[PDB]
């Protein structure tokens, strides 16, 4: 299996920095180029940097120039971007990837990827989020009940939501956040189901919010 | 060298031919790739060197080379591939991609199911308070969703979010919250929701009375 982990990104201000990881397994680091890609919120993709570690060879885009620095510990099998001078529009999702190549030079492409690792550069604080029901009704409308989670009041991107640990997938809608008035995201995460079904399985959704460090389990019930 | 993405998003049934084109600043070589990526996930290496099949890759993707122009083709449609798609220009020492082009499905007209959540007491306990109306597997993503309390039409102080296409009925859902005060939520008590939208003869109402 060849794996690659992003790490190290989260709430940082404006003019800070911060040194992003990508850790990979399944191959060395040495033999392919290691790239960071970065897209912002509801836009596309741009690619930030390379690096050839063996022979320590970097290679940068003209917007991340003089701030951005890509290093590699092939000790740690490990990919580093460093970030200075961090401004707004550098809010993005780094993915870190590593780049195949025809065998014959025809060219190539970025094979296999990480998660991403969200990069806020923001002056607010970060705040945890409060997790409500939204709770069952009387209602039958088709035969349908549709229960589910308020994530309300947070700061930064992101929070994940399952229903009970991933198990339960099936009718699941979980909408993008939305920046409120407060200046803090909000979002919710419902759950469809037949209405005889109420009585017989339970239903809890896990909320994470890494950046507050808030892992919830609430259960939802009607009434 | 830069890469410009035509069209910017298109609208297609499953088993139509759809094509994305990338034209080049300058000339560039069959050193073009395609990826799709779905909303929230990395981007999947479709296409490399411009006309060659990544392994794994289904047959209904291909690529071609016309001169300065580039082009990525999807034989037939299929309800999984709604993604937005990107091409990339380099070698691995720098790689420029395109601005992407957002591929959404076309299919039948579905209404949407409606639901309405009240406020929580452990929710209002926290001084707030936030109705929510759903709106579920419906399809065009166009609809129109009123909050009336107390059979007054409210502006301004609601706001909604919508998922992205569904990846087996390419049906879209909707969900907006009215945010009030728990001293506003109190003072009133018949709280509603009125969905307009294409599959609906006439629009859905529901509703609630606090307590």
């Amino acid at each position: 299996e060849v794996q690659l982990v992003e790490s190290g990104g989260g709430l940082v201000q404006p003019g800070g920095s911060l040194r992003l990881s990508c850790a990979a397994s399944g191959f060395n680091i040495s033999s392919s180029y290691i790239h960071w890609v970065r897209q912002a919120p509801g836009k596309g993709l741009e690619w930030v940097a390379s690096i050839y570690s063996s022979y320590g060879y970097t290679y940068y885009a003209d917007s991340v120039k003089g701030r951005f620095t890509i290093s590699a510990d092939t000790s740690k099998n490990t990919a580093y971007l460093q970030m200075n001078s961090l401004r707004a529009e550098d809010t993005a999702v780094y993915y870190c990837a590593r780049w195949w190549a025809s065998v014959g030079g025809a060219g190539g492409g970025l094979d296999y990827w990480g998660q991403g690792t969200l990069v806020t550069v923001s002056s607010a604080s970060t705040k945890g989020p409060s997790v409500f029901p939204l709770a069952p009704s009387s209602k039958s409308t088709g035969g349908t009940a549709a229960l589910g989670c308020l994530v309300k009041d947070y700061f930064p991107e992101p929070v994940t939501v399952s229903w009970n640990s991933g198990a339960l997938t099936s009718g699941v809608h979980t909408f993008p956040a939305v920046l409120q008035s407060s200046g803090l995201y909000s979002l919710s995460s419902v759950v469809t189901v037949p209405s005889s079904s109420l009585g017989t399985q339970t239903y809890i959704c896990n909320v994470n919010h890494k950046p507050s460090n808030t892992k919830v389990d609430k259960k939802v019930e009607p009434k | 060298i830069q890469m410009t993405q035509s069209p910017s998003s298109l609208s297609a049934s499953v088993g139509d031919r759809v094509t994305i084109t990338c034209r080049a600043s300058q000339s560039v070589s069959s050193a073009v790739a395609w990826y799709q990526q779905k909303p929230g996930k990395a981007p999947k290496l479709l296409i490399y060197s411009a006309s060659s099949l990544y392994s794994g890759v289904p047959s209904r993707f291909s690529g071609s080379r016309s001169g300065t122009d580039f082009t990525l083709t999807i034989s037939s449609l299929q309800p999984e591939d709604f993604a937005t798609y990107y091409c990339q220009q380099g070698y691995g020492w720098l790689i420029t991609f395109g601005q992407g082009t957002k591929v959404e499905i076309k299919r039948t007209v579905a209404a949407p199911s409606v639901f309405i959540f009240p406020p929580s007491d452990s929710q209002l306990k926290s001084g707030t308070a936030s109705v929510v109306c759903l709106l579920n597997n419906f399809y065009p993503r166009e609809a129109k969703v009123q909050w009336k309390v107390d059979n007054a039409l409210q502006s301004g102080n609601s706001q909604e979010s919508v998922t992205e296409q569904d990846s087996k009925d390419s049906t879209y859902s909707l969900s907006s919250t009215l945010t009030l005060s728990k001293a506003d939520y109190e003072k009133h008590k018949v709280y509603a929701c009125e969905v307009t939208h294409q599959g609906l003869s006439s629009p859905v109402t529901k509703s609630f009375n606090r307590g």
